[PDB]
Formats: structure tokens, C-alpha cells, sequence
């Protein structure tokens, strides 16, 4: 009785054993599935920054998303190497739409003595003047909002949903 | 002890502004 | 089973209850052997 | 910024100002004589510091030089052998410094002397270029005989090799190894820098199974503890508080040995600080210190009470250290009570709000992380060791009642309570651990072990247990009834539990042949002590009267089995197999 | 629906003392949010918003403030409350106090996310909870039977067999003569506790629906007050919005509390009894209470929480605080559990509200009302009969009172006494006891009337 | 080392709310100086700095703050700390709280300056104390000895003589003839006008004056001056004790109005009371003066302390004798019950301990049989007391000859023992003389606590 109920215990720790790794097998490898998703969507919102009408009409609001949502006298706009004449049309008509719906006046300029890297795929990231405050509203930083939101909804419509709701 | 400590945080209150 | 206030006057007044009930065991444990050991010798007897 | 302004002292605490870039819990120099501080809060620009030393004669506007670093410990070759207080200043070397006999609270000496010299050999397929990831053994240096002082890689750190030393003599000054990450080689000597907050990284827990061989044959059979569990015992004045400490540090099964003297007295750590030097240890060859693989933390009530908090840190944290070399660790806190009394000074210096009976809100929370840093565990790294560490803290409660906010969350937390009593004591019963009170959590997995290392054990155990307290529930009524009116089966447990407590549960610590009884024997006098237990229940139940003068000579032989000399180790079996068969003839009759 | 807007990173601490952080210059800050602490090092702390004023609030990071710099610290401004992941496929699988996957597992796909403090159940749409639980202990379906959809706790002390108990009555949980998802919260436990309750489930098979949430004594102390909030509302998801009969079990409680009073103390609020915070019956009740069952729903959640009283004492405010929201306790003793009962549950303190609703005709059978009075009654008057002998003698009592010594040696050791892997049925426990009730005569039994001593007395 | 720049005078006072006298414009302030205040009518006052806050000096006059103007105060910033002068000429002097003479005399040469607070001795280099003190009461030197470095406190209460055992022990005491420089620090802390005044007339009337330097703090002289006093008493027995290498015991009288002047400041700092109004790093304040003791590596001197205090209400769970049982090594208790039996000194012995008396007395330190004949005083006196309730209950014909026996020890043990009267100076050895004779009372074979090697010698004369 100790020959036998100790094979049996370890045999039945070793067969939820493996019921424990074959549960962990499938849902790491529905990590890779949503990963790569990231993956290649992080791909596909580099296209949109290729083509540049659509992305500068995408960086009108962008630059204004982040200026709305600070409201500072100074605001210091920090962009990519390669978006900084794209940027300076995208700050200079965003200024007299900032004076339309707020009523104070706002003081930007761009920094060129720091950029953001260029493994940045797109977007900008918008301080204030004290370089205290900061909205980070890059393509990454827009991607992986979007993203946790819609985890509810990219699980249901990509995989079965579940039979048991409510 | 919570009494006393109460009035020694409202006493650096007045004399925070004074 | 309590009997009465607290007022760090009656824990002296209840440590002196305590001290008459300590000392009330052993003068009368020692009374209850001094008449269990002559009930054991006239039972000899 | 790199130095601030104090403006302002009130006491202990420095409220000093210019200081932007400043951490909580972060540690300064305050002062022309640079008062070690910590700092507790931070009010924008300034940050008010608790100031460990005596502030007097600060200004307002002397230097408070920063460090960066919250309360660490300095991990390196120099530390077995030395003597430090609970924020790690090597009293041994103080006084050598200084040639004084005070302690000057400006004295910035580092724990680990950086003039001594040390014989680094590197880990031999350590190539340069490989990989190397925190917890890796990168060397090895031979700091005494019995203890190889590993180098190891910080578990913070990680990168690829590009400079490896060649095996010779080094400070802890020197640079050893370089390795290479993304962005900047990252040079270091073979000493480390580790917070005593902070619970070291390792791999994965494992269960315990291997018990602690303490040597003592109460502690060892019927209470036992295993290497990585946690034991406390009661603190009191004499007992046997001080035999049970030194029995650990010489005859346990354990690497290394640290003692915690945590706030203690003013003459009884000097009564541990005389001895433990001159107590000898049992090696294979010649016979050596105990020091040689001993680390103090000797912390007197006269010292910062910031540092009589930190003394139980402190040791932990070098308890870590030496887990992480592959060493079974051994800790002892002496005592737990004079370290929850710190907590209620340092928690009433800040005002916070008395939870249970005076002591703080977190003396549980505290109590919880510091038992849980103990346990048999494998450690980081590819060589893949494993280490322990076991704790025995010491609990001194008032008036030798066990009803107290430390003593309740003590034994909440530990699994092994040896109850040494002062009575027991009086009556020179030695060792005076009482078997009521007292209980072992341990003994599952203890139960593994002893099926496929000693067999016949457990059951001995279960039925020495009930002779023993079968015997005080007899014991009450023998004063007020009488031997006379006892029954016949119940006298024969009697005079063998007798026996069990002059025998088996007494013994002598001064009696040479007694003072380190390995396994078997301990094995061996409890199979000989309860199987003629065994069969003295048939022959009784077939006259007591006859047995008890006819076997007075095999009695006899029962009580001399303790006289086994450590020049009789195969043949104290011999003799143990023998002295059985003589108690079968005689059953017959 | 979404939150869009790209959250604000501030770098603008004003002041740090304890586990709060003073935030300077946020632009309008919201009660009870949740954000993200950068230590100038890049370990990322977590932390809830407790107090907005103007412009400045006050957080509490959740793994202390050791190392939070004053120049260097970022704070990032998660625009919304703190809500947990939680889907079906957060089940089976082990987790730390915070929100993280422990065995080597990815984070959980997030069917919806349910705020962790929930919301309170109307109480014209909640149904009361009939039917009984055979949890196969003779204490517990004897005497204080439970039902699914109460909750109810276990009054235990530091070294009782309450753990030990705890995993009996997950393996056991029957309907009286389709399994119960147990959510397991482990909170302030050794880890030779963890390891206990995690080696138990994996033997039994359960593991395939067991959400253990395990919180050890090493992890800190803030995050023990949202470990039974994400607890229960993962149970709440599984029973609510998923039709599934939930069984949780928080341990320990007397961790939470004390765990309670350490932020309480720290942000200096007004204390109760013994250091514990005025507000200890409302978050108490706010765990509590979150369990039973709906109209509209046929999942159910019952709860019993295992809490240590500190020194023996009923009258501490861990259990009476605990006894006045639940519904009925269960008191595992330790004069008992010297005596070497597996169960040491001394049944005069222990107490069921629910049990009467799951007891009858149509439940069990007609004399479980009747039975477990009787045998409630002859247990308190020879205890205090018990107390009369050991201060008079053995025998100069009444003659009835030496029955009552022999009921209450046959009641310890023959009605609760019944081994770690038995497991009675109600049927089984009513049997037992009428063999305990046969040693009394037959007009000794006052609490039972003359109608139903017929029917079972001769036997 | 000397300072050498002049010293600031302010007249900048701002603000006077008891014993604080709030400063402004001060120019670098020192945490612990002394400052002397100037007032209007030119009475001369000192005063420690309590607290510095930048610009703001906040100091605490010594003597009062009566009397103290706003506009025409003028206050004297002296740059350094609190020293004690000391030399070995302050043997025979007697000194007030703060520092000054007593008894006429001149202002002490002071060979040294040495600050009041000290640095904390090294734990390492404390060697563990041997040799006996020698006190000339047969209940402290026969019963519970104390070694030389060793800290023993005498805990009493109101009304009982615990002062005229105070200054017995100063009195008489003495190592042990042995067949050797000694000194006595005495510190009377919070005594009345006739307590100060018995303790001169005693010391100095009685030729002791040769070995003492007693520090008088009355009641009326200020309570700051109470904190000072023990640190200043210490700090002369730490130059005569490892410095000049002599054996110092310090007496501390009463220590339980040592605590009452450090609650006072303690709420003076607008600090928040701990457990019983008394603040809660008392344990700290009571460890900075208690563990200035014990005997060091490389100097023949020594320094042991007996610090005398009264429990309130008799009560031990109190923190005054509850924190100095945590930290010193062993009690004598003074009772209410042998005082009102008219027996000197009231010293009962079965509660009284002392921890380190195993290591005080021995063969070559007083003689063979002192480890005994205390055990078996102490053996006879605890079972005479029990048999001493029975003739009250059971009957003074019901005990047998042998419980007769013990009835006739404790009469005269009580009596012959413990009652000696405070002007009889037994020594060590005439203190083991007088319980031989109580133990040749009783035959053999009763006294069980002493092996026969030394039990043959002593017992028949």
C-alpha cells in the first residue's frame, strides 16, 4: 500500500502533468497568432507612412490630437529626421484651428537638436515648455492603444467565439 | 495618539500659510 | 466573564484581587495536604 | 547635482535641501564628518534624512554628499572570519584602524579591505566572447582552507566576455572581468554591491528534505529541522540558549555559519564575540577554528537603533550570498525581540500609528519577508548548484509568556519550535528543550528521506511520542490516587518512559563521547529502548514484580548505551545488534 | 466606447513619504485611476489614484516607493480605472497577486475587461440560495450545512489544520443525492502553503478548472488588496456572464486586513478597534457580498473565506467584522485538535444562516431540522457539565450528567472525527447521529417533538 | 585644534513660547551649541540650540525664559558644543547639574575637554567582566554580587531608602582586599533640599571624600540640566576609568526622574508622546548612558554601574524598569514589606538576581565556598518562607523539628544577615562568616547545595 498508492498518485500528478503543458502549448501558440498580427500591422502602418498623402493628412490631426490634448502656452513638437519639412506644414496649419476652438494662443516650435530614432516608424511626441509634460502620440504609441481596445474584439472575430455568454 | 498628531498636522497648516 | 471598568486604577485594584487569589491557592493547598497526609496516616493507623 | 545643503537640523532628522535628483531610501553622508543618513522623504527640492549617527554640531550648509544606493552590503573575499554591525562596519578592522576603543561616527571604513590579497583563478571554459548571465560562477578564490570564496556574476548584469584575469593574487580593488552589452563595456572587481531589501533573484524553490544534524538527541529524533526551513526558540536568560547556538556552529551539516547578535547587552555580546573565536571545528584532518567559515554581525543596544533594524537585513542578505555559491547556509538571530523593539523606536520617531500593543502596522509584514528569504533553492546560473538557508531565530518574550504581538507572528511563520524551558534548566536536565509545547511542521518531508536513507524510524517516533505524553497523563494521578491501584499494563510505560527521559532525552554536552552523535546511533538506542517496550507488553499480558529486579543488569546495559566513544563506529552497531538479542532471551523467562 | 486620446506622461512629482507619490501640475486628474510609474533605473511600477485635488493627486504605487526618484521618475496617465483581462480561457492556469502569468504562460486574451471593484447587486433580482452543498464532512453537512450561493467562513487560528480542511471540501463539494470552477485566491501564504494547494489540485485532476491567484509573503503588501478583487471578479465573469457554479476561496483574510492597515495607517485615516481602519466593514462587505446568485441566471458563487483569528480571540476584529456580513461561521478549535481530530470544529460557535432553507422534506429528508438541534443541545450542556467535573469530581454529578460524559466522547471522536479522504453523505452524517442521540432516553430529547421520536428513536 | 574666530552676538529674537526662544538672522547655526543670553536688567542665562531651520535658530534657555524682552535681549553664540572639563582633581569636589562647583570651590583645570554625549564603544574590543565589587551589604555581596563592569540597577519606591543605600555604597565601597585605585561617580538627579543636603554631609563628613565626585541636581535647578547630568557624570567616568586607568562605579539616582526631564523636552520639541506620555526613543536615551560600562582590551580600568529608580505603583510593566530590564544584567529589590518590619536595608533576595555573579565571585576572587553558601542561603530562605505560613494556618505544634528548624533560620537570617544597620562595613569575607553561622544551625545532610569538598572545611568551627 505504499508500492501501490504512491504509483498511482505519481501517475496521476504526471497524466494532470500533461493535460497542464498540451493547455499552455495551445495558448502560447495563440500568442504567436496575435503577435505576428502585431507584427504585420506594424509593417502595414509603415506603408501608409511611405505614400505621403495620406500620411499627411493622418499627421494634420496627429500633431493636433497631441496639441489639443496638453493646452500649454508652449508646446515643443519633437518629430523623425525625414518627416521635419512634413511636420512644419502639419504644425503651421494646425495653428489657426487651435485658435477656432480654444481661446488662448499657443507657442510651438520643433526641436531640431533632438529627433526621434529611426527605427521609429512614424508618428511625433509633443512636450511642453518645461519639458516636463509629454504626449507620445507616435505610430507605435497609436498602434498599441488601439490594440489593448480591441482584444475583446480581435479575439471574437478572428476565433471562435465563446458558446457560453450571459 | 490620533487625536494629537491631528492637531499637530493642522498646526503646520496655519503656519504654512502664516 | 468581566467585571468591571477600565481606568489604570482598577488594573491595580484588580492585580490586588489577582495577589489574594494566587496566595489563596497555596495557603490552602498546603492546609488541604496537611489534612491528607494525617487522613493518610490514621488510614495506617 | 552632487552635494546638498543640510538647512536644517531637528534632531535625527536633517531636512536638507538641494537635493533634486535624490531617491527614497537612498543613503547620504551628511556633515563635515560625513553622519551616514537615509533618506525618508522628499519634498520637492528638499529631502528630509533620519541621520543614523548623533547629530550634533551639524551646520547649516555643510555638504550632504549623496551615494546613489539604498542601505547595501559589500559581497567579496574578508568576510568569513570578520565582525561587523547591522549596516556592515568591520569592527576588527576599526580598531586596528584607529587604535581606539570607540567608535568615531565618521568613519567611513569599507566592510571588505581592499589590501589584502587574494589567489583568483577564472572558471576554466570561461572563454572570452562566450555569453555569461547573472548568478554564472565566474571564478573561484581559495579564501581559507575549507571555504572556496566563488566569484560570481551580479544577477542585475549579463553580457558577452572580452576580458578574463589570469589566475593570481588580486585586491578587491582590481578589475577581473569585462563584459560587453549593446552599448557600453561594463568593468567590475570581485566584489558586489547588493541591497539588504531586496530578496536576491534565484531560478526556482524547491522543497526541503534534507534535515539539519544538529546533534543533540532531542532536537535530532523527536523535534527535527531541515536545511532551508525556519525554527525559532525562546530567548531566555539561561536555559540553554547558548549551548544550542555553539552545538549548531560546530556539529551541523552546514557550509557556512552566520550569527545575528541583534541589539543584544553590553556584556553578553561580548560573551559571543571571546568564545566564537576559540571554538574548534572537527574537519577529515587536523582539528580547526570555527571561525574559518564564521561571519558575526555583532550589534549592541548602545548602537543606532537604524542599525539594530538593519542587522537582521544585513545578515540575510550575506546568508544569500553564500546560497548562491552552492553552500548550506545556516543563520541564527539572536535574538528577534531586541529587532521588533527597533521597529517601535524607528516607528515612533515618525509618528506612525501603533497597531498591536505599541509595535507598527508592518511587524507581521516584516516578520513574513524575512522567514520566506530562507529555504533549500537552486540557485541562478549554468552550473547549476543548490544551496539552503536555514534560519533559527530566537524569541524573548516577557515574562516567558507566549502570548505577545512578536511571539504570535513568530510562530505563525515558523514551522519548528524548539521550547526550551527555564525548569527544566533548574533541575540540570540538559538539554532543557521541553516535548509538550514543542512541534516540528517538518516532519512530511522528512518522511521521504527516511524511507530511502533510514527505514525502521518513523514508527519509532510515533510510539516514542505516546510513552511520552501517556506518561504525564499518568503522572497526575499518582498523587492522588497511588502506584498501588495501577493496572499492570500501564507501570511497564512508566519506568521505559523513565528511561526515555535519563537515556534518550538527557545528555550530556561536556561528556566527550557526547558531543556530536551521528545518525544511527541515535537510531539505534531508540530500536533497542521501544521494541523492549514492545516486549514487555506480551510478557505482561501472558509478572511486573520479576522482570523489574531480574533485568537489572540489561536495564543496566540499556542505560550505558550512551558511552559508544568515537573510536567505536562500526562496531557501536556490533554492539547495538548484541545487546538486542539479550533482551530475547530473557522474554521467555 | 474606446479611449483614443494618447495618455500624458508627467515627469512632475512634487512629494514621496510612504507608498504615496504627490503628482504636481496633471491636468484633470480623475478619482481612483490607474497609472504607470518609470523609475529612473526602467522597472515599471503600477499605482492607483486616491486623491485628486486641482491640480495635484496623490497615488499609491503597489510595490512601494523604494527608489522613486524626484528629476528622474515618469509618471504615464492610463486614462481609465483599473480593469482586469478577463476571459474563459482564465481558468486552468496560475497567476500572481498583481495580474501576471506565473507558469511560464502567456497574459490572457481579454474576452471583456470588468472593472475590479465591480458593482453591487440589486437586491430585487438576486435570489436566495436554496439548494445544499454535501461537502462530505459530518460538522459541516450535519450541523452547519451550507449552501450553493452562501458564504461563509472558517474561524481558524496560526498552526490549525484550515488549510488541510480548505482542499477536503474543494474535492468533495456535491449536490445532495457539471463541476464547480474553484477560484483560489492565495493571499500573505508561506510558500510551502502555495505549494500545498498546488500539488492538492494537480492530484485531483481539478487543475483544468481551478483559477488559483497566488500572492506570497515576499510580494508586497499593497497588492493584497486588489488580489481578492480580481479574484472575484473573474468568479463573478464565470458565474454571471458565463451560467457556470463558481466555489471561491479566499485565504488568508487576516492577511488582508492586516495588509489593510498598513495603507491605512500610512495615509494616517481615522482607526477602529486596534489600529484597523474605521472603513474595515465596507471593504470587508465589498468581497463579501459579492456572491449568491441572480434570477435571471442559473451560475451561482459561494464563498468561503478562511481567516486566523490573532490570539484565540472571537472578539478581534478579523472574525467579528467577518461575522457580521456573513452568513454563518465555521469554527475549527484548538483544545480539538490536540485531541488528534482531523477536523477540530468545535460546533457551538459555528453557525449556519442559510441552513434551514436547505434542510427538509424535499432537501435531504425530515428529521435534519430535528437532529441537528438535538444534537447541538446535548454537546452545550455537557461541555458545561464538562467544566463541572474538573472542579467537583468525576463522580459526585447527577446520574443524567454521566450520559452526557458519554455523548460528548462519543461525539468527538465518532460524529466529527471522520479522516482526510472520507466523505460521508448527508444520509450517512443523519444516521451517525441518531446512533449518538440512542445512549439518551427517549424523554430526555426535549428540542424533539413526540412525532418524529417514533419514527427513528427505536431502531 | 583650536577655534579661534570671535563669537556673534544677536539681538534678533522673534519669537518666546515657553522655554524656546526663537531666533532670526543667524549665520550658520550649529545643531547643539551653547548659547548665552543677555538680559535687559543684565542677568546672564545659557541655553542649548533645539533646532535649526536655515535663517531660524530656535534655543532653549537653561534657567527660564521670565523676564526675556523682544527688542532688548541679546544673545551669545558660542561656535562649539557642550564640553565637560575634566581631570582627575574632581575627586572630592562637589559639582551642580550643568558644571559649576558647589561646595566654594574654583573652576577645575581641565587637563581635557571632552563632549558630554561620547562616541559608542566598540563592541569587539569589550572584554567580559571578572572581578567583584565590593559594597559592605551582605545582601548585595553575598547574594548578588556584582562584577567589574557589570550594570545592576536598584529598583525601589517612594518612601523606601533607596538614598540612604545610595549612599551607603558610595560610603564603603571597595574591590576586595584580596590578601587598589578606586574611584566613586556619584550623580544625584531630582533629589529635594534635604536629600542634596544628606548626601554632602555624608560623602564628606565621613573621609570617602578622597575617592567621590558627586553631582548634585536638585528640583529647583532646571530640567534640561537632568539630561545633562548622567552624560556628564559618564563622561568624567570614562577620563578616570580607560583613560587613567582606575575603577569607577557610577551611581545614577534617581533614574526615574531622569525620564520625567526627558518628557519634558520631548514635548518642549512639539513632539507626539509615546506609550505613557513617555516618547518613544526612550529605549534609545536610556541605552546611551546605561552602556557606558563594562572593561576594555588593553587598560587596566574598569567602569560597572548601579543605576537607582523607583517603579511607580509598584508596578514593573511601567517602561522605567521595564526598558532597563532589557539592557542591564540583573536586579536588587527594595520592598515595602521588610521596611515596615523595621529591617535595614529592606532587600528581599528571592526576586532579586544578579546575571553576572557566576563569573563575579570564585576561588582566587573573594574564596572556594562564596558559589555555595549563597546557594544554599538562598535554598533555606525560600523554604522558610513557606514553612513560615504554615504555623499562621496549620499550627505551630503540627510542623515537625525540621520545619521547626528552618522557622528558627529565617528569624535569624532576617535579622543577623540581611539587617545590618548602615554603618556596619562587612567585607566579603565577614559577609560568608555570618551565613556560616546561619548554616551551622542546621546539621548535615540538609545542605544539599554544597559538594562535601568544601562543605568539610567550613562547617565545623
Amino acid at each position: 500500500e505504499k508500492k501501490e498508492k504512491q504509483i498511482e498518485q505519481q501517475k496521476k500528478i504526471q497524466m494532470s502533468n500533461l493535460m497542464n503543458q498540451a493547455r499552455l502549448k495551445v495558448l502560447r501558440a495563440r500568442d504567436d497568432l496575435i503577435t505576428d498580427l502585431l507584427n504585420e500591422a506594424k509593417q502595414r502602418l509603415s506603408k501608409v507612412v511611405k505614400d505621403t498623402t495620406r500620411y499627411q493628412v493622418l499627421l494634420d490631426g496627429l500633431v493636433l490630437q497631441g496639441l489639443y490634448q496638453l493646452l500649454e502656452p508652449r508646446m515643443i513638437v519633437r518629430c523623425r529626421k525625414q518627416d521635419f519639412p512634413l511636420v512644419k506644414a502639419a504644425v503651421q496649419k494646425a495653428i489657426p484651428v487651435y485658435k477656432v476652438a480654444t481661446k488662448r494662443d499657443v507657442d510651438v516650435q520643433i526641436d531640431q537638436e533632438a529627433y526621434l530614432p529611426e527605427e521609429i516608424a512614424g508618428g511625433v511626441e509633443i512636450y511642453n515648455g518645461d519639458r516636463k509634460i509629454k504626449v507620445s502620440n507616435t505610430l507605435e504609441s497609436r498602434l498599441d492603444l488601439i490594440a489593448q481596445q480591441m482584444m475583446p474584439e480581435v479575439r471574437g472575430a478572428l476565433f471562435g467565439a465563446n458558446a457560453n455568454r450571459k | 495618539f490620533y487625536r494629537l498628531k491631528k492637531i499637530q498636522e493642522k498646526k503646520k497648516i496655519l503656519k504654512e500659510k502664516s | 466573564r468581566i467585571e468591571i471598568f477600565p481606568s489604570r486604577m482598577a488594573q491595580t485594584i484588580m492585580k490586588a484581587r489577582l495577589k489574594g487569589a494566587q496566595t489563596g491557592r497555596n495557603l490552602l493547598k498546603k492546609k488541604s495536604d496537611a489534612l491528607t497526609l494525617r487522613f493518610r496516616q490514621i488510614l495506617k493507623k | 547635482s552632487t552635494f546638498g545643503y543640510v538647512h536644517g537640523v531637528s534632531g535625527p532628522v536633517v531636512t536638507a535641501c538641494d537635493m533634486a535628483g535624490a531617491a527614497m531610501y537612498e543613503l547620504v553622508r551628511v556633515g563635515h564628518s560625513e553622519l551616514v543618513g537615509e533618506i525618508i522623504r522628499l519634498e520637492g527640492d528638499m529631502a528630509t534624512i533620519q541621520v543614523y549617527e548623533e547629530t550634533s554640531g551639524v551646520s547649516v550648509g555643510d555638504p550632504v554628499l549623496r551615494t546613489g544606493k539604498p542601505l547595501s552590503v559589500e559581497l567579496g573575499p574578508g568576510i568569513m572570519g570578520a565582525i561587523f554591525d547591522g549596516i556592515q562596519r568591520p569592527l576588527s578592522d576599526i580598531s586596528s584602524q584607529t587604535q581606539s576603543i570607540y567608535i568615531p561616527r565618521g568613519v567611513n571604513v569599507s566592510a571588505l579591505s581592499r589590501d589584502v590579497k587574494w589567489d583568483f583563478t577564472p572558471c576554466k571554459n570561461l572563454r572570452v566572447g562566450s555569453h555569461i548571465t547573472g548568478g554564472d560562477i565566474y571564478g573561484i578564490v581559495n579564501e581559507n582552507s575549507l571555504i572556496k570564496h566563488k566569484i560570481m556574476l551580479p544577477p542585475r548584469n549579463r553580457g558577452t566576455v572580452t576580458y578574463i584575469a589570469p589566475p593570481g593574487n588580486y585586491d578587491t580593488s582590481d578589475v577581473v572581468l569585462e563584459l560587453e552589452f549593446e552599448g557600453i563595456k561594463e568593468k567590475f572587481s570581485m566584489v558586489q554591491v547588493w541591497p539588504v531589501r531586496q530578496v536576491r533573484p534565484v531560478t526556482e524553490k524547491l522543497p526541503a528534505n534534507h534535515p539539519l544534524l544538529t546533534g543533540q538527541r532531542v532536537l535530532d529524533a523527536l523535534f527535527p529541522c531541515v536545511q532551508g526551513g525556519t525554527t525559532a526558540i525562546p530567548g531566555a536568560f539561561g536555559c540553554g540558549k547558548t549551548v544550542i547556538s555553539q552545538s549548531l556552529s560546530k556539529y551541523s551539516n552546514s557550509d557556512v555559519i552566520i550569527y545575528v547578535g541583534c541589539g543584544e547587552r553590553g556584556n553578553e555580546m561580548s560573551e559571543v564575540l571571546r568564545d566564537f573565536p576559540e571554538l574548534t571545528m572537527e574537519v577529515d584532518g587536523k582539528v580547526e577554528s570555527i571561525m574559518k567559515r564564521t561571519a558575526l554581525v555583532a550589534n549592541t543596544s548602545n548602537m543606532p537603533v537604524a542599525a539594530r533594524e538593519a542587522s537582521i537585513y544585513t545578515g540575510i542578505t550575506l546568508s544569500e550570498y553564500f546560497r548562491d555559491m552552492g553552500y548550506h547556509v545556516s543563520m541564527m538571530a539572536d535574538s528577534t525581540s531586541r529587532w521588533a523593539e527597533a521597529l517601535r523606536e524607528i516607528s515612533g520617531r515618525l509618528a506612525e500609528m501603533p497597531a498591536d500593543s505599541g509595535y507598527p502596522a508592518y511587524l507581521g509584514a516584516r516578520l513574513a519577508s524575512f522567514y520566506e528569504r530562507a529555504g533549500r533553492v537552486k540557485c541562478l546560473g549554468n552550473p547549476e548548484r543548490e544551496g539552503s538557508v536555514s534560519i533559527v531565530g530566537a524569541v524573548s518574550p516577557p515574562g516567558g509568556d507566549f502570548s505577545d504581538p512578536v511571539t504570535s507572528a513568530t510562530l505563525g511563520i515558523v514551522q519548528v519550535f524548539w521550547g526550551l524551558d527555564k525548569k527544566l534548566a533548574q533541575r540540570k536536565h540538559f538539554p532543557s528543550v521541553n516535548w509538550l509545547i514543542s512541534y516540528s511542521k517538518y516532519m512530511r518531508a522528512l518522511d521521504e528521506y527516511y524511507d530511502k536513507h533510514f527505514t525502521e524510524f518513523v514508527p519509532l517516533r510515533t510510539k516514542a511520542k505516546e510513552i511520552l505524553q501517556e506518561e504525564e497523563d499518568l503522572a497526575e494521578i499518582v498523587q492522588l490516587v497511588g502506584k498501588a491501584s495501577l493496572a499492570e499494563t500501564d507501570k511497564i510505560t512508566l519506568e521505559v518512559a523513565k528511561l526515555i527521559k535519563d537515556d534518550f532525552l538527557q545528555q550530556n554536552g561536556y561528556t566527550p563521547y557526547d558531543r556530536f552523535c551521528p545518525f544511527y546511533k541515535t537510531v539505534g538506542m531508540l530500536s533497542n529502548m521501544i521494541a523492549f517496550y514492545d516486549m514487555a507488553r506480551r510478557a505482561v499480558e501472558t509478572t511486573w514484580s520479576i522482570i523489574r529486579e531480574h533485568m537489572g543488569e540489561i536495564l543496566y546495559k540499556l542505560s550505558s548505551m550512551k558511552f559508544k566513544d568515537p573510536v567505536k563506529d562500526g562496531e557501536a552497531k556490533i554492539k547495538a545488534d548484541y545487546a538486542q538479542l539479550l533482551e530475547d532471551m530473557q522474554n521467555a523467562f | 466606447n474606446y479611449l483614443s486620446q494618447p495618455r500624458l506622461t508627467y515627469k512632475t512629482v512634487s512629494g514621496v513619504n510612504g507608498p504615496l507619490v504627490i503628482l504636481d501640475h496633471v491636468k484633470f486628474p480623475r478619482y481612483a485611476e490607474i497609472v504607470h510609474l518609470t523609475l529612473p533605473d526602467g522597472t515599471k511600477r503600477s499605482g492607483q489614484v486616491l486623491e485628486v485635488s486641482g491640480s495635484k493627486a496623490v497615488v499609491q504605487v503597489f510595490e512601494g516607493t523604494s527608489g522613486i526618484d524626484a528629476k528622474k521618475t515618469s509618471c504615464e496617465f492610463t486614462g481609465d480605472i483599473l480593469r482586469t483581462p478577463v476571459s474563459e480561457d482564465m481558468l486552468g492556469r496560475v497567476f500572481n497577486g498583481s495580474g501576471k502569468p506565473i507558469d511560464r504562460g502567456p497574459v490572457v486574451l481579454a474576452e471583456d475587461f470588468l472593472d475590479i471593484m465591480g458593482q453591487p447587486i440589486n437586491p430585487q433580482c438576486r435570489i436566495y440560495p436554496e439548494e445544499m452543498i454535501q461537502t462530505g464532512i459530518s460538522a459541516i453537512d450535519g450541523m452547519n450545512s451550507i449552501a450553493r450561493g452562501q458564504k461563509i467562513p472558517i474561524f481558524s487560528a496560526a498552526g490549525l489544520p484550515h488549510n488541510e480542511i480548505a482542499a477536503q471540501i474543494c474535492r468533495q463539494a456535491g449536490l445532495v443525492k457539471e463541476n464547480f470552477a474553484i477560484v483560489f485566491a492565495a493571499m500573505g501564504v508561506n510558500m510551502e502553503t502555495a505549494r500545498f494547494f498546488k500539488s492538492d489540485f494537480e492530484e485531483n485532476g481539478s487543475m483544468d478548472n481551478v483559477c488559483l491567484f497566488l500572492n506570497l509573503a515576499n510580494d508586497p503588501t499593497i497588492e493584497r488588496i486588489i488580489t481578492p478583487r480580481l479574484a472575484l471578479t473573474t468568479a463573478e465573469f464565470l458565474a454571471y456572464q458565463c451560467e457556470k457554479h463558481v466555489l471561491v476561496i479566499l485565504t488568508d483574510m487576516s492577511s488582508y486586513a492586516e495588509a489593510l492597515r498598513e495603507v491605512s495607517a500610512a495615509r494616517e485615516e481615522v482607526p477602529g478597534r486596534r489600529g484597523f481602519p474605521g472603513y474595515m466593514y465596507t471593504d470587508l462587505a465589498t468581497i463579501y457580498e459579492r456572491a449568491g446568485r441572480v434570477e435571471g441566471r442559473n451560475g451561482s458563487i459561494t464563498q468561503i473565506p478562511i481567516l486566523t483569528m490573532p490570539n484565540d480571540d472571537i472578539t478581534h476584529p478579523i472574525p467579528d467584522l467577518t461575522g457580521y456580513i456573513t452568513e454563518g461561521q465555521i469554527y475549527v478549535d484548538r483544545q480539538l485538535h490536540n485531541r488528534q481530530i482531523y477536523p477540530p470544529i468545535n460546533v457551538l460557535p459555528s453557525l449556519s444562516r442559510l441552513m434551514k432553507s436547505a434542510i427538509g422534506e424535499g432537501m435531504t429528508r425530515k428529521d435534519h431540522a430535528d437532529v441537528s438541534n438535538q444534537l447541538y443541545a446535548c454537546y452545550a450542556i455537557g461541555k458545561d457539565v464538562q467544566a463541572m467535573k474538573a472542579v467537583v469530581g468525576e463522580e459526585a454529578l447527577t446520574s443524567d450528567d454521566l450520559l452526557y460524559l458519554e455523548f460528548l466522547q462519543k461525539f468527538e471522536r465518532n460524529f466529527i472525527a471522520q479522516g482526510p479522504y472520507e466523505n460521508r453523505t448527508v444520509y450517512e452524517t443523519l444516521d451517525i447521529g441518531w446512533q449518538l442521540l440512542r445512549i439518551f432516553p427517549k424523554e430526555m430529547l426535549k428540542r424533539i417533538p413526540q412525532s418524529t421520536l417514533s419514527e427513528f428513536y427505536p431502531r
